């Protein structure tokens, strides 16, 4: 999964999910791969 | 074995000893492994030398396994004496009613002390369910310095974040200053037309609602919204309050005291139950208060990890870690126009159930202006102009480009009455009728017809849209509405904005 | 006319000096108007027996304030804590003297409870400073699951919103855990170097002993701890180079026990020229209900601030908790403790000692270090990242293109 | 093109309930006022607040 904000079943949290989710969470520190900048992806993380 | 259990009650409830141990009486099958010998005992009053006297004479002679206290007054310093002799004598207590069931922020970690009531969470969860139930995303937050204010807006504030519903929060209110002298009133004077959830004391709330009269706060489509940290006693209604102040608490009127009692007794003798199953035997209690006992005093098996996994009657009535009720029984009240508290919508299962599909309009005062601006919309579903689809399972919520609309559903073909359910209305006529309100600058409560279907003079009596409007049941009807010579005649038309005639269709 | 005071202290000779503070302060205003009567009890080891004592002598004497102070054995597990709770019951003002633990911040559970000491979460506020004068932006928290690690760290993630900044990690711990090399060993990883603890005695050794075991105390990190990380079993086994706070008066009682008599005293005195005054409840059975100007009284000691206290200048801000208190910055030095400067209300000061970072170096270390080991994350797309089985030998043949370069794989 | 937003008569008295919800009204970036100078000085207050 490219990453996308979806809703958890359990507690009703916003949780991205593939390299978003691998980002956000410090496994990973930088995403190099065909990744669409847009207005949800911009928010909480910064592109070149 | 046998488990003893010690019911207190205080002498305001109209309850004797005797339907205290029947409670437990008819012998159903309720305590499959163990005897439970209910043991009940009523306080004239609670205050303190008393309370701790009760209990250790009850933990000495009746040798009581757990407690069950029901409090009268709404005096808040009961809950945390509470929770202390559960602290010092390792007694599980039950808090029931009055304020043994004011909820406590933090717990001793070493006591078994729970209540029957609902946390500042369940409430603030419960108010943004009410929130996005009536599309009322844009909303202000005004609070004071009473304990527990900070949880309140950080529990706020990580709800907004992390929703689909997308709020509106304008601003966070702190009063923390004197309210009428201070500059508090210029933040009070920046406050738009949206939902004010408040939260403070019922003494300075009443301040601070008057205040917010004075400053017109308290129009027609400021709706405010109140934990049941100021709505305490329903006998007691200032007449500050304005007028449809929409609040949440725990029901004093469905869920009786003598449920309440069931309700402990059964918790209790479930978790002896579970207890019993995993470890060996039911532990006997402390052996006095006094004394200065050279022992750790923790018991090998205690009854916290089988509290939290909890089903009596059906009901799941399982505990949190810090002590709240998973399932509260929370109830939705109004002030309505009878200076009254009416109860309005329940909480069950995580589920907000409401009896008003769309809220109703509530003067707030007697001086209060007049509404105008709001209109009653009646609407027929056409394919092209007005196409009616379902909530959105991502956002539960009407999208964007649509209108909310509520639609009067049969139960089934049996009975003759039915639910409002709030779908979404979209298409050519919502679209018309979104540009209207925002040139004209007026509200609307869509809403579909029922009775007829596009209008029809029975009985010299009309139906569908034109009925409606023609009753003064709504103000206009923005459906797919064909301008005829009777119709004309008996509503006012507006301009025809697309042109519809009568055409044949055949197949080519 | 007489107006009593009621306080439960540790040894005799404290509660004679406390009579005697109450004399020199009823001399001080003046006895011809009221006189402040003072009475005492020593503590009990079991909590029960202070609940039903301060009702059968203290309540029972018609007080207006309660001051309680630790006792003399080196538990401190929540020994106020009865007190406040029955003396709470009638709004009652409770004065904690020595009583640092932040459980009682939170006027929702103690109603009326005052202290002439900041609670451990407000040594956060020093750490904060620090912030402003090393240039630290990147730190590693390490609380506890219990309520002073939630409050401290709720109070510092407070105060550095002001900032716009956010701690690199909060890491949680349950208390008294043998075993903690799991968060050091995720927290070496974070670039932060800056580590800010805040825990029990016991927990501060063992997290301690674990990162001298993980060569976490080595050149390049700090650390900054509160009162309880320095004192007793958590200082034999501190590494070298931390930095701790101290209160100046913390342990003191004659001090505190002189201030809180007085700041009691004058808001007795402010109160007493109000109007329809309502004298607290005699008695603990048989009379339940409130104290009716109580909530008045309280409001009236936390706006009354004493002019020359021997600890300082007494302030109660919204919470009930001393405002402007000296705090001393102390640092270990070849297993020995000296002072390296002295918070005052706001601002942090140095002195003509030399500050030993952790590691044995002097010059100030950078607050992170950076990270060069980039963790990369890619996703399976063909026309931009193929991706191939390797063989046995541990990489892929190599392949050349068009105009017969090879092709670089990772 | 002239954008009449709305035009406001403060009637009754400048610190009551009305004049605040009609004050609140004027989201334009240029208000032309008129009343005495006594009164002008309390609405320019109302309006600063």
């Amino acid at each position: 999964k490219f990453g996308t904000q979806e809703r958890v079943n359990n507690s009703n949290k916003k949780e991205w999910n593939g390299m978003m989710g691998e980002l956000l969470s410090g496994q990973a520190d930088m995403i190099v791969a065909p990744l669409t900048i847009n207005n949800e992806r911009a928010q909480y993380i910064e592109f070149s | 074995p046998a488990l003893n259990i010690a019911v207190l009650l205080g002498h305001s409830h109209d309850v004797t000893e005797r339907e205290l141990r029947n409670l437990w009486g008819p012998e159903q099958a309720t305590g499959l492994p163990l005897d439970v010998n209910v043991v009940a005992l009523l306080m004239n009053r609670t205050d303190p030398k008393s309370l701790i006297t009760h209990v250790c004479d009850l933990m000495s002679g009746a040798r009581i396994h757990g407690l069950v206290f029901g409090d009268d007054t709404d005096q808040e310093a009961v809950a945390q004496m509470l929770d202390f002799i559960s602290s010092q004598t390792f007694i599980p207590i039950l808090g029931i009613h009055g304020g043994a069931s004011m909820i406590m922020a933090d717990k001793d970690p070493t006591s078994t002390f729970f209540q029957f009531g609902a946390s500042i969470q369940q409430q603030a969860t419960v108010m943004l369910k009410i929130m996005q139930d009536y599309d009322w995303h844009v909303f202000s937050l005004v609070t004071t310095i009473f304990p527990g204010y900070r949880d309140f807006i950080s529990f706020i504030k990580t709800t907004v974040d992390n929703s689909f519903v997308g709020w509106d929060m304008q601003n966070v209110i702190t009063l923390d200053t004197s309210f009428e002298d201070a500059k508090t009133q210029v933040q009070l004077k920046k406050i738009h037309s949206s939902v004010i959830l408040l939260y403070c004391s019922k003494d300075e709330a009443v301040l601070i609602l008057s205040e917010a009269r004075s400053l017109g706060l308290t129009g027609y489509d400021f709706f405010w919204i109140v934990p049941s940290l100021v709505s305490g006693n329903t006998e007691l209604i200032p007449k500050e309050f304005p007028s449809g102040l929409i609040s949440v608490s725990y029901d004093d009127w469905d869920y009786s005291l003598e449920a309440r009692v069931r309700d402990g007794l059964g918790i209790l003798t479930t978790a002896a139950s579970s207890m019993l199953e995993k470890f060996s035997y039911i532990p006997e209690a402390k052996a006095s208060c006094y004394g200065q006992a050279e022992k750790p005093e923790t018991p090998l098996h205690t009854l916290h990890q089988f509290m939290v996994n909890v089903t009596w009657d059906g009901k799941d009535l399982s505990f949190t870690e810090e002590g709240y009720q998973v399932h509260p029984r929370l109830v939705v009240i109004v002030l309505n126009k009878d200076r009254e508290w009416e109860k309005v919508g329940k909480w069950e299962n995580q589920t907000l159930s409401l009896r008003h599909a769309v809220w109703p309009r509530y003067k707030s005062f007697s001086d209060c202006e007049p509404d105008d601006n709001h209109l009653s919309i009646v609407t027929l579903e056409e394919a092209p102009f007005v196409i009616v689809e379902d909530i959105d399972p991502l956002t539960e919520t009407c999208v964007r480009n649509t209108v909310p609309c509520r639609k009067f559903v049969k139960i089934n073909n049996s009975t003759n009455e039915g639910m409002n359910v709030k779908k979404c209305c979209k298409g050519f006529c919502i679209d018309i009728l979104k540009k209207l309100s925002r040139t004209v600058k007026f509200t609307y409560d869509l809403y579909l017809v029922t009775n007829g279907k596009h209008g029809k003079k029975v009985n010299n009596v009309w139906n569908g849209m034109i009925g409606e409007v023609v009753y003064q049941r709504a103000v206009m009807a923005v459906g797919s509405l064909t301008i005829n010579e009777e119709r004309s005649e008996v509503v006012d038309f507006s301009v025809p904005f697309v042109e519809t005639g009568i055409s044949v269709m055949v197949s080519r | 006319k007489i107006v009593n005071i009621g306080a439960v202290l540790s040894t005799r000779k404290h509660e004679q000096m406390f009579r005697e503070a109450v004399n020199q302060a009823n001399k001080r205003h003046g006895s011809w108007k009221i006189q402040l009567n003072a009475t005492s009890v020593t503590h009990k080891p079991n909590a029960i027996q202070m609940a039903l004592s301060v009702c059968e002598d203290l309540i029972s004497s018609q007080v207006y304030a309660i001051l309680v102070s630790h006792p003399p054995t080196p538990n401190d597990h929540f020994t106020p804590t009865p007190v406040s709770y029955t003396a709470g019951f009638y709004r009652i003002p409770v004065l904690g003297l020595t009583t640092r633990m932040s459980i009682y911040s939170d006027k929702s559970i103690h109603l009326s409870f005052l202290r002439t000491v900041p609670p451990y979460s407000h040594q956060s506020s020093v750490w904060f400073e620090m912030m402003r004068v090393y240039n630290w932006n990147h730190i590693i928290l390490l609380v506890s699951d219990d309520h002073e690690g939630r409050a401290a760290q709720k109070r510092l993630e407070t105060l550095l919103e002001e900032r716009e900044s956010k701690a690199e990690k909060v890491l949680q711990f349950d208390p008294g855990t043998k075993n903690v090399t799991a968060l050091l060993m995720e927290a070496r990883e974070l670039e932060a170097r800056v580590i800010i603890l805040s825990a029990s005695e016991d927990d501060a050794a063992t997290v301690y002993r674990a990162a001298a075991m993980l060569n976490m105390t080595g050149s390049g990190y700090v650390w900054l701890v509160g009162e309880r990380e320095i004192s007793g079993n958590a200082l034999r086994y501190a590494p070298d180079g931390i930095i701790g706070l101290q209160l100046i008066n913390g342990k003191n009682e004659s001090a505190h026990i002189s201030d809180a008599v007085g700041v009691v005293a004058q808001a007795v005195h402010e109160l007493l020229e109000k109007e329809n005054i309502t004298d607290p409840p005699r008695g603990c059975v048989g009379n339940t209900n409130i104290w009716k100007t109580g909530p008045l009284f309280k409001r009236v000691l936390m706006s009354s601030k004493y002019a020359d206290g021997v600890t300082g200048r007494v302030e109660f801000n919204e919470d009930g908790d001393r405002k402007f208190a000296n705090y001393s910055i102390m640092n270990l030095q070849n297993r020995k403790l000296v002072q390296v400067g002295i918070y005052n209300g706001t601002h942090v000061i140095p002195n003509d000692r030399k500050i030993i970072w952790p590691g044995g170096e002097t010059e100030k270390p950078r607050g992170y270090q950076m990270s060069t080991r980039l963790k990369i994350v890619t996703i399976h797309q063909e026309p931009f990242v193929y991706v191939k089985p390797t063989m046995s030998d541990g990489t892929c043949k190599e392949e050349f293109t068009v105009n017969g370069d090879p092709v670089k794989k990772v």
